[PDB]
RNA sequence: GUCGACGUACUUCAUAGGAUCAUUUCUAUAGGAAUCGUCACUCUUUGACUCUUCAAAAGAGCCACUGAAUCCAACUUGGUUGAU
RNA sequence: AUAUUCUUCAAGUGUAACCUCCUCUCAAAUCAGCGAUAUCAAACGUACCCCGUGAAACACCGGGGU
């Protein structure tokens, strides 16, 4: 393939596997012949977040434009990806085309959500979200600052010293109706079709 | 537009010179007398 | 002189790749141009070619007569190096037969 | 004029005419800042360190001691910088020397607010 | 300045270094236009990323290939990859992303060694 | 805005108020005639005798300086500071020196007005607090020696900033660069609002008059194209010439 | 101060204001420069780890020697402090007090390793790239400039794909191939 | 087969006489020079500050209004009785 | 002094005062010396014709040129 793969999953068929390399586009190979179907491309669909310690536009970071995860549905007729970005997906496998993108979630607290951050915070010594108020906390609980340096990902939440990530971690259709759950930072979320308030009529007389 | 790389700026101590330690910062071939030969020094008569 | 092999000069890191200028075979403009003062200059510039010439080897034969006479001096050094050796261990017995 | 942000300004101005001598921007917090000596050398009240800073907007030192510092205030015959933070303790350092004098368990809790007499040098 | 795009292609050990800039429509392989490639059967061969995604997308731009290395049969494996490849990059860049998706996608299901080099790299059983 | 614009703000309501000896030895040392190092070492007291002496010369050419020694020139106003004086009594200062400064432009070339306000210059600080009747006063004499001592002192106001690069410079500021000035739209309407000042005390001279409207025709040349630029501007030329009527003098 | 004269000096014998002895010799400055670290708390967490790397080595010293306890348990610690790459070499058990420094700590940082492996020029000009957003490590970038990396992971650093750092080193061998957009 | 005994051979072990700096006076010695509320000028060293070269990289992003500088087009003036 | 306050002395593998060694000296990189594969120019060397000097020497005098 052309660049660094990342997170496969293989049709219910078992004949065709799909596959998420770094340059963002997913492939779908064949199995019992080494070609490949088609590939769709996903560079351009993914919301990337500007954190707040960052020096580059959310345009041209190289951070979230790939995807980490990838399952097709039971039916072998659609893909939902999800990454490291702010951003779900649902491509069609035969059309090729994308369906609907989900924004996983709209938090300030958390870095990876806004494209744009607002130009008041940024005061011509640094952004007003960096620097520390954990000393004017009125308890002595707060106060204690016991981040190592540079732990990303680490045990604790209070080991960061930085503002949670925005991540969809791994993400899977659900066997029986419709679902599918995408694992975040904010906690596991299930999408759902168990409302069915809408009109999707068939062969209108 | 602020710099890259910014660090807090503090006491450099190799290159300062307010520091007591760092507050510090033609050959001479003298001749073989006129009077001496090799060795026998030419020179010394009584009284000495 | 060594001449490295080109696939060899070629996966070279860059600090380390041999500058090694091609040869030039058009003709400047500037080779065509420039003026060369001849007759008198010309007698007055081979012959400062003709001193430098006498007073870099006269150096480079003085400055080789130094490291002759540094090869025949510390041979010399040695020798007397090797006997303050020997005598010293000599005066450490004759000391400690004392004690 | 010496002035501090809670956020991060340190600004060592020059008043009446109007130079600038240090403006430092520090992304701990900041509570209190007294000049020691003279206009030259002052210390902050930063996050958790008091740190002693030149005109320049140089440190000079990262006080190991005392670790906290709600409270700060020199008093200028003895040259002996003071702190009282939200740790109890009350701790004179003598900036000259650099040798703490004095610490001070002072069994109360936190120091709530400190100024020195000026006629006597007690606080 | 001028827009250009510089892809490479690659058999046994033939390189194909195919500059492909905005121009008029000429196509060049080493300093000569690609109607007098040398194994005569095989220029259709070199012709497919010509002719598979249609002739009418060369009208603007320019194919300076020049190869070095290989045999008579896998030059024309490089010329052939290294057209396809500066065909694909060039839509990338300056002209429009859609087009791109059409190619890569025209490409593949004509032949895939035409975009990556299949590597026979050895197997040990 | 930021701390350092706001706090360099301060400078500038501070730029006389002598405040360290380094602070009074930089502004005492400017002035118009003697040099920087003999300049710093004499008293007000030095200075007052040399102005007192030479102002009872300019009093003998004309009698209109009799009246600034009863005043500025007098010997009780040796103590008065400016920066020490309340508000109301800072603008007579200047309406005093600036009723000055019309009766001095006149006398320019001659020596003794050069010892007269340079008391004027050291005493009352004219060199920072009022430079624009200053310069306006003085404005005729861009070629002569004695504006290019005036631009070596002078902190150019905003208005001003045509000459901005004339300041300590060697050669005199050209005569293109005098039209420059007069071709802003705010700069005329100081040199309005000086010469309908300067007529109301009939006291407009004969070489500075020309200069004027030596100027005052350049700047209808430069604009001869734009006529959005001429339809805004006579408003400024023809009430001047309205008012220019009004006067007495057939020079004017 | 004023370089005070010599009946000045011995009243002052022991006054100074710029070097302590709680300062410690200005060490924590001293590597704080030739690592090029940004905020100045870091040191002294790190120092606090290198510290606490030491309180164990004493008192897994004071153990008798013939303990299977201890014969195994300073061993299981230098195979992490070597796969993390603080220290040189695994033999010596009195690497683990002697050569556990913060130095030793600090330079398995992201921009030393950047510097070590030849991608940037110096140091500085390291955490400059790292901090615009050029380097990044297996799938994802890295942004925090003070990035410690394992020994086992000093492997993946490469430049950030498609940045205009890796597409002027890819010009420099006449090598670009923009199918990739190098 | 290895280890003693003896013989041989090499390696190694002790330094002393002064002077100064070391204590917030005083290193122990009277054989040693330093107690002053400063005002200028010169010269040198170091540090910021604005541009900036080897030499890049990245832009807290987008709009609206007003102001300036450069470069052509145009016009005017000077210019083969000599512009650059 | 009439259980606390104050005072004296003793002891603590008591110590966030105070002494001391470590927490620096890199599986690093630059700049300076040195200097090779090379390059441009000039001179000099070999052969070849030409010009001056000279009365003249296939000139053992100088010069130019390829």
């Amino acid at each position: 393939v052309y660049s660094d793969v990342l997170a496969l999953s293989m049709r219910p068929d078992g004949k065709e596997v799909a596959v998420s390399t770094l340059k963002g586009q997913i492939s779908i190979f064949n199995i019992e012949d080494a070609k490949q179907v088609g590939n769709i491309d996903c560079r351009k669909d993914i919301i990337s977040g500007r954190f707040n310690q960052d020096r580059f536009t959310a345009k041209n970071s190289e951070r979230s434009k790939f995807f980490t995860t990838i399952h097709y549905s039971f039916d072998g007729m659609a893909i939902v990806a999800g990454g490291n970005n702010n951003s779900i997906c649902l491509y069609d496998v035969p059309n090729e085309v994308l369906l609907k993108r989900f924004i996983v979630s709209r938090n300030m607290a958390l870095n990876g959500t806004l494209e744009f951050l607002n130009s008041k915070k940024m005061t011509e010594a640094g952004s007003l979200d960096l620097i520390d108020d954990a000393g004017e906390n009125s308890d002595l609980e707060d106060r204690i600052d016991n981040s190592l340096p540079g732990s990303q990902r680490g045990g604790d939440l209070s080991t960061r010293k930085m503002r949670p990530e925005v991540r969809v971690t791994s993400v899977q259709f659900s066997p029986t109706a419709n679902a599918f759950a995408a694992a975040s930072t904010e906690g596991l979320l299930i999408y759902s079709t168990n409302d069915t308030i809408l009109f999707d009529p068939f062969d209108l007389d | 537009t602020r710099k890259f790389g910014l660090v807090k700026r503090t006491l450099n101590t190799k290159k300062d010179q307010r520091l007591k330690k760092n507050q510090e910062n033609t050959r001479n071939i003298p001749q073989v007398s006129s009077a001496l030969f090799f060795q026998y020094n030419q020179a010394i008569k009584p009284p000495y | 002189g060594l001449k490295v092999p080109k696939a060899v000069q070629k996966e070279l890191p860059f600090k380390s790749q041999i500058h090694q200028m091609k040869p030039q075979k058009k003709k400047t403009y500037m080779a065509k141009r420039a003026v060369v003062l001849g007759g008198d200059e010309k007698k007055a510039r081979s012959f400062i070619q003709k001193v430098l010439t006498i007073s870099k080897a006269k150096d480079s034969k003085r400055k080789e007569q130094k490291a002759s006479q540094r090869k025949e001096r510390l041979k010399k050094l040695a020798k007397m190096e090797e006997e303050k050796s020997q005598r010293d261990k000599e005066k450490k017995k004759e000391y400690f037969a004392q004690n | 004029l010496l002035i501090t942000g809670r956020k991060g300004h340190v600004a060592s101005m020059d008043w009446r005419k109007g130079q600038l001598r240090a403006e430092l921007f520090l992304n701990e917090t900041c509570h209190s800042a007294t000049y020691l000596q003279n206009e030259q050398y002052f210390a902050v009240a930063q996050k958790k360190y008091t740190f002693i800073y030149d005109h320049e907007g140089t440190e000079l030192h990262r006080l190991k001691q005392h670790i906290e510092a709600r409270h700060l205030d020199f008093l200028p015959y003895h040259y002996l910088l003071v702190t009282a933070g939200e740790t109890g303790w009350l701790k004179y350092h003598d900036v000259s020397t650099g040798q703490l004098v004095s610490e001070l368990r002072t069994k109360a809790g936190p120091t709530m607010a400190m100024a020195q007499n000026p006629w006597n040098a007690v606080m | 300045a001028v827009p250009s795009v510089q892809t490479f292609g690659k058999k046994k050990s033939a390189t194909a270094v195919a500059h492909v800039k905005a121009g008029k429509g000429l196509i060049k392989v080493n300093g000569s236009p690609i109607t007098l490639v040398e194994p005569e059967i095989l220029r259709f061969k070199v012709y497919e990323p010509l002719l598979l995604v249609g002739l009418d997308k060369f009208s603007n731009i320019d194919i300076r290939v020049r190869v070095t290395g290989g045999g008579h049969v896998s030059q024309v494996y490089a010329i052939r990859q290294a057209i396809a490849k500066g065909l694909v990059a060039y839509h990338q860049k300056y002209v429009d992303e859609q087009s791109k998706n059409e190619l890569k996608k025209a490409f593949t299901s004509y032949d895939r060694t035409l975009l990556i080099a299949d590597s026979r790299r050895p197997e040990p059983k | 805005s930021s701390l350092s614009d706001q706090l360099a703000q301060v400078a500038s309501n501070n730029a006389t108020v002598a405040l360290d000896r380094k602070r009074r030895q930089k502004l005492h040392s400017a002035s118009l005639i003697y040099n920087s190092k003999t300049a710093a070492t004499q008293d007000y007291d030095f200075i007052f005798e040399n102005a007192s002496k030479a102002l009872e010369e300019l009093s003998q050419i004309e009698p209109k300086f009799a009246i600034f020694s009863r005043t500025l020139f007098s010997e009780s106003s040796i103590s008065l500071d400016r920066n020490v004086q309340t508000k109301e009594e800072i603008k007579d200062l200047d309406n005093a020196i600036n009723a000055y400064l019309l009766l001095a432009s006149s006398k320019w070339y001659l020596a003794p007005t050069l010892h007269a306000t340079e008391w004027l210059v050291r005493r009352f600080q004219i060199h920072v607090k009022n430079t624009e009747m200053l310069l306006l006063s003085t404005l005729n004499y861009y070629q002569t020696p004695v504006f290019k001592r005036i631009l070596s002192i002078i902190k150019l106001p905003p208005l001003f900033n045509c000459l901005s690069n004339f300041v300590r410079s060697e050669k005199p500021p050209t005569a293109l660069t005098m039209i420059k000035l007069f071709n802003d739209m705010d700069f005329l309407k100081l040199y309005t609002s000086y010469l309908d000042q300067c007529i109301k005390h009939n006291a407009t001279y004969t070489n500075q008059l020309l200069f004027t409207t030596c100027c005052f025709i350049n700047v209808v040349a430069f604009n001869s194209n734009n006529d959005e630029k001429l339809n805004q501007l006579v408003p400024i030329l023809l009430e001047i010439s309205a008012k220019l009527l009004a006067s007495k003098s057939k020079d004017c | 101060v004023r370089k005070l004269k010599h009946h000045e000096q011995k009243l002052l014998k022991k006054v100074d204001f710029l070097e302590w002895k709680q300062d410690q010799g200005h060490r924590d400055t001293q590597v704080m420069r030739t690592y090029h670290i940004q905020n100045r708390e870091d040191y002294h967490k790190y120092n606090r780890i290198c510290g606490d790397i030491r309180r164990l080595a004493n008192k897994l010293s004071l153990l008798p020697p013939t303990d299977p306890f201890r014969r195994k348990h300073e061993q299981l610690l230098l195979d992490k402090l070597y796969a993390m790459g603080v220290l040189t070499t695994k033999s010596k058990i009195s690497d683990l007090e002697n050569k556990v420094t913060v130095s030793a700590i600090c330079r398995r940082r992201l921009p030393v390793i950047m510097h070590r492996l030849k991608m940037a020029e110096t140091i500085q000009d390291a955490v400059k790239f790292i901090e615009q957003g050029h380097v990044r490590v297996g799938p994802n970038l890295i942004n925090d400039p003070a990035y410690l990396v394992t020994r086992n992971m000093e492997d993946y650093v490469t430049w950030v794909d498609n940045s205009k750092i890796k597409k002027t080193l890819l010009r420099y061998r006449n090598q670009i191939d923009d199918f990739d957009f190098s």
